[PDB]
């Protein structure tokens, strides 16, 4: 069903479109201020806020696919570009979250140590590498019109609800891979973070206890956002992997399905927000500006 | 011309009061944090209390805590030193020495032995 | 003349990218190294500490030793050729790492000279940010004069009868609590001085040290990583 | 003895200063008034240069 | 004798200030009131020379209006090619600390010092093609605050000695030393016919003196804390100082006495750098706001700022034919205004 759960997705689209893209346009600002100030974070979220504003800015299409209704009235081609730009801004939103969190765990843990590693040419080395490995990675569709086929249906994009074959490995690896890892790694960077901060005794216990929540707020927000899409993609690939004559299930958590990929959108307003607008010193350069 | 002329010193006995003043003059009395720096016969200079551009912030050395009274009167421009029960070891050349700037809460160079703002001095002999 | 102009032109481009190539790579060495500023009386013994790091480490008006310790290069700055005056050499010492303050905690005459030195460094405008890695000196002196008892603190310092030994104190297996109660008095005249302000943008590192310590060069590197450290938490927006 | 030879190079310094010859602060207002009008064309901050013979 | 002495030295103060106050027949501002103000001088950055790793200290002109040396605190003496925004020379120092550099008006020579107490002269126009050191000056016992090229083989150094020196860089001798400072001396200014100079110290005076005879003709007080800057102005009758107390003054030789403070109400930080512009009408000062402001001379009121340095603002001067002032920061940048 495309016409079914068609409620809660637009508006929430709508709230996305309406508070990110003032808050992404904020934090790009802010990226840019960083990197002229030979900062190695401003690149990280520099990329990340031109991800998000490359996200926020195709959810009109959808917005709209949500007012035609019926199949993508935009085309075959357009179907193609807004599905990759739709299912690759996430896992490259979250590739550069956890750079940020390795680079930030360099920063603190070893803070002597890996000078070359933290440096301007070396963050945009990796943010390309980034790009260019996501964006090949997940443009398999538009490479091959057949692929294509089998992951999307040509009709209404969408994620061809029988769900096919091979597309159920790659689903276990996107769910295993693209945010499995990542998350672990954030999760590992900001857990060494915490333990470096521990070691501190410069930093007070009340700004160790902040730098606590914020890591938390970072690390749990992507599972809050992520999760239950890919636990949802997880469930329905094993399954049909398993018992593909399981059709009652699959139509059951269609719904979830779709939910969750709406869900997803909320990163695109938490990332700018807990990575530019909670620091007092990017919220006083937008001040400033 | 910054000058800072301290006057009130001579002999008194063991246990006597002295009030050692600064007429101050060629600068703003009021945004220098002044101080009282002396000179014992054979020792280096020693800082003894100071007083901040207001009447706040009054620190005393160790030894001169709890007798003697640093007092700062912005509208004379002077700066006061009340000495009460002074000992043998209070013997000293008294200087009055200022902020080298203005509205700043540090005083680096006071105890120099060439300072340009400390004034002349003036002896007190308690004996 | 405008092809001669284009040669000349060509030439000074290429002197340029000379010019920035060694600027790059004297950046990175820039980066690398630490700079740490030594400072103290003339009974500090700074000096003791410059040549404890020199003889047992990598080692005309400026005494400069460059020791390594973890494989990181720090770079002391002994500053000895000039006046007493230091009002406007030390404002060349805001980018240092830190500022090893020396004190003689024995000599409790320029204790005081000592204290109002500290708070010179901790309240100027430009030092305000520079955290000071603070070095009680002189350690085997100031057990033998407490225990001699001839010298009391009270006579300079009148709060130390009733000064009382704090319980974060960690006194050697073989310490007197006179001692212990004296070493402990010196460090939080510098600390109330150090907690007094500078916010958080500003830490005072307490080591008591005397002539045979030998792990001044490492404590050192503790407290630099801590400052770096620090510095790494606002630069990254952790803070 | 080198206090009272510091005191005395400064009374020689005071003294040799003492006797200069100063004219009045309206001549050098206006001496000073001369060379900012007599210059005034010639001042490229003073006077927008035009962009034309600009080396900036 | 020292009270005898100290008798006689205020009574010569006092004879002094009653002569000074005779010949103050009136004010600067009550001859300029009828001036017309200069207006709102809006001078943008033209280029931002970069490249430097510490503080900048210092910066010197070239004569040509066209070359520049700029000192900063990481050991590297970079001349720009300011209309190219290139570096034609950086030359390694042997002491990072360097306060001061010096540009000779002939080029050929340029001259650095500070924390080390010695002048170092680094020959640029050299037949091996790269920038060498010359001469090692060594005969101060502070730290060189301030540098100045009477000419080839002849440089005035001002150190924290609280005595200024006049060397001859064949030899690397001494010349002539200038003493009566009580105060670390902290900049210098060459008069434009080269035989005066003025110093200005931390004893809150500036003293004009004598190159060739070699005493101080005239001290000039007024000041309240130590004076950071000095500059004469384009003529050698009259030169401004700004010291930690906010205020610029202009004092002049002829008349022995200041004719104006440049100062105002929300300015509560140091002077850094002071320069005057081609024509004497703009006194250009550096602060610790990280701003520079310009002054009419002879009205004293504020003409424009020079607002883009992050960091305080250490040196200032402006071109010998008065296009542009560089402004070097601590912020490891060097800006161009016109």
């Amino acid at each position: 069903d495309s016409r079914v759960d068609h409620l809660f997705p637009p508006s929430l689209y709508i709230f996305v479109i309406g508070v990110g893209l003032p808050t992404n346009c904020l934090a790009l600002w802010a990226a840019y201020r960083q990197v002229q100030q030979r900062n190695e974070l401003g690149v990280y979220l520099m990329n990340l806020s031109i991800a998000d504003l490359l996200y926020i800015c195709t959810l009109p299409l959808w917005v709209d696919y949500f007012l035609h209704h019926d199949n993508w009235i935009h085309g075959p081609g357009s179907c193609k570009l807004f599905g990759f730009i739709f299912y690759t801004n996430i896992y490259i939103s979250i590739a550069f979250l956890c750079c940020i969190s390795v680079d930030r765990y360099l920063a603190v843990a070893h803070p002597l140590r890996f000078a070359r590693l933290r440096r301007v040419k070396t963050a945009v080395a990796v943010s390309s590498v980034v790009w260019a490995t996501e964006l090949g990675a997940n443009s398999a569709p538009l490479f091959h019109d057949e692929l294509f086929r089998d992951r999307y249906n040509h009709t209404f994009c969408f994620e061809k609800f029988p769900m096919e074959g091979w597309v159920a490995w790659m689903n276990l690896y996107r769910v295993f891979v693209g945010f499995l890892f990542p998350w672990a790694l954030m999760l590992l960077s900001y857990r060494g973070i915490l333990r470096a901060v521990r070691g501190s005794v410069s930093t007070e216990r009340q700004e160790k206890a902040k730098i606590k929540r914020l890591a938390l707020s970072l690390i749990a927000i992507v599972l809050v956002c992520f999760a239950p899409y890919h636990v949802l993609l997880l469930s329905r690939s094993a399954i049909y992997l398993g018992r593909p004559w399981d059709c009652g299930f699959e139509e059951r958590v269609f719904s979830a399905y779709h939910s969750s990929l709406a869900f997803t959108s909320l990163n695109c307003v938490a990332d700018p927000i807990l990575y530019c607008l909670v620091n007092e010193g990017a919220r006083s350069d937008v001040a400033k500006a | 011309q910054v000058q800072l002329q301290e006057s009130g010193g001579g002999l008194v006995q063991p246990g006597g009061s002295l009030r050692l003043s600064c007429a101050a003059s060629g600068f703003t009395f009021s945004n220098y944090k002044m101080n009282w720096v002396r000179q014992a016969p054979g020792k280096g200079l020693e800082w003894v209390s100071d007083i901040s551009q207001s009447g706040a912030s009054i620190s005393y050395t160790g030894s001169v805590k709890g007798r003697f009274t640093i007092s700062r009167d912005n509208a004379k421009n002077t700066l006061y030193l009340q000495m009460n029960s002074l000992k043998p070891e209070d013997t000293a050349v008294y200087y009055c020495a200022r902020c080298p700037a203005p509205f700043t809460r540090d005083c680096f160079d006071v105890t120099s032995t060439t300072y340009a703002y400390r004034g002349q001095g003036t002896q007190v002999t308690v004996s | 003349k405008t092809e001669d102009q284009r040669n000349e032109e060509k030439a000074q481009r290429e002197a340029n990218k000379k010019i920035e190539k060694q600027l790059q790579k004297d950046k990175q060495v820039y980066r690398a190294t630490h700079r740490l500023l030594l400072l103290g009386a003339d009974n500090s013994g700074k000096s003791t500490i410059v040549k404890q790091m020199r003889i047992l480490h990598g080692g005309s008006g400026i005494f400069e030793t460059k020791f390594q310790v973890d494989k990181v290069n720090f770079h002391m700055f002994d500053v000895g050729g000039q006046r007493d005056e230091r009002r406007k050499w030390i404002q060349c010492f805001n980018d240092v790492t830190a500022i090893i303050f020396v004190v003689d905690s024995s000599d409790y005459n320029r204790l005081q000279e000592a204290l109002n030195l500290f708070k010179s460094i901790w309240n100027n405008r430009w030092l305000r940010t520079i955290s000071v890695i603070l070095f009680l000196n002189k350690q085997d002196l100031l057990a033998e004069k407490v225990l001699a008892g001839k010298s009391k603190i009270e006579d300079y310092f009148p709060e130390f009868a009733r000064y009382t030994t704090p319980e974060d104190a960690t006194p050697e297996p073989g310490e007197d609590p006179r001692v212990t109660r004296a070493k402990y008095f010196i460090r939080d005249e510098f600390l109330r001085i150090s907690t007094a302000s500078g916010d958080g943008r500003h830490y005072c590192y307490p080591h008591f040290t005397c002539a045979v310590d030998t792990e001044n060069a490492r404590r050192i590197f503790n407290d630099c990583r801590d400052i770096i450290q620090r510095m790494h938490l606002r630069q990254y927006e952790l803070l | 003895t080198a206090s009272i030879a510091q005191a005395r190079k400064l009374v020689e310094q005071l003294k040799m200063e003492a006797n200069i010859d100063r004219i009045k602060v309206s001549k050098a207002a206006a001496d000073l008034m001369a060379y900012c009008e007599a210059h005034a064309k010639e001042d490229p901050l003073l006077t927008p240069v035009p962009a034309s013979e600009n080396p900036f | 004798e020292l009270d005898q002495l100290r008798q006689e030295a205020e009574q010569l103060k006092n004879q002094i200030r009653d002569a000074r106050k005779a010949c103050a027949d009136a004010t600067l501002s009550q001859i300029t009131n009828n001036i017309d103000p200069v207006g709102r001088i809006q001078m943008r950055t033209r280029r931002t020379l970069r490249g430097h790793l510490a503080k900048i200290y210092a910066m010197h002109w070239g004569t040509d209006s066209r070359l520049l040396v700029s000192a900063s605190q990481d050991g590297k003496l970079i001349i720009w090619d300011s209309y190219t925004t290139n570096k034609v020379h950086a030359i390694p120092l042997r002491s990072s600390w360097v306060m001061t550099c010096a540009y000779a008006p002939s080029g050929n020579y340029v001259a650095c010092g500070g924390l080390d107490n010695i002048c170092s002269i680094y020959n640029l126009k050299t037949r091996e093609g790269n920038v060498r050191v010359s001469r090692e000056l060594a005969g101060h016992t502070g730290y060189l605050s301030c540098c100045r090229f009477l000419d080839d083989n002849q440089i005035v150094t001002s150190s924290g000695d609280t005595t200024c020196a006049l060397w001859d860089i064949e030899t690397g001798q001494q010349t002539t030393t200038f003493t009566g400072h009580t105060g670390d001396v902290m900049s210098l200014s060459l008069a434009p016919d080269t035989r005066l100079f003025v110093s200005g110290a931390c004893d809150a005076s500036a003293k004009l003196w004598d190159v060739r005879e070699g005493m101080c003709r005239q001290t000039f007080t007024g000041h309240e804390s130590d004076i950071n800057a000095i500059c004469f102005f384009p003529n050698g009758n009259a030169f401004a100082t700004g010291s930690d107390d906010a205020t610029c003054r202009l004092f002049d030789l002829r008349a022995d006495q200041e004719l104006m403070t440049y100062s105002h109400d929300n300015i509560i930080c140091g002077i850094t750098s002071v320069s005057f512009s081609k024509s004497g009408r703009l006194l250009l000062a550096g602060y610790d706001d990280f701003n520079c402001n310009v002054w009419d001379a002879l009205k004293a009121d504020r003409a424009g700022v020079l607002a883009g340095h992050d960091n305080r603002v250490s040196c200032l001067g402006v071109t010998d034919d008065g296009m542009a002032v560089a402004t070097g920061s601590w912020d490891s940048f060097l800006k161009i205004w016109n």
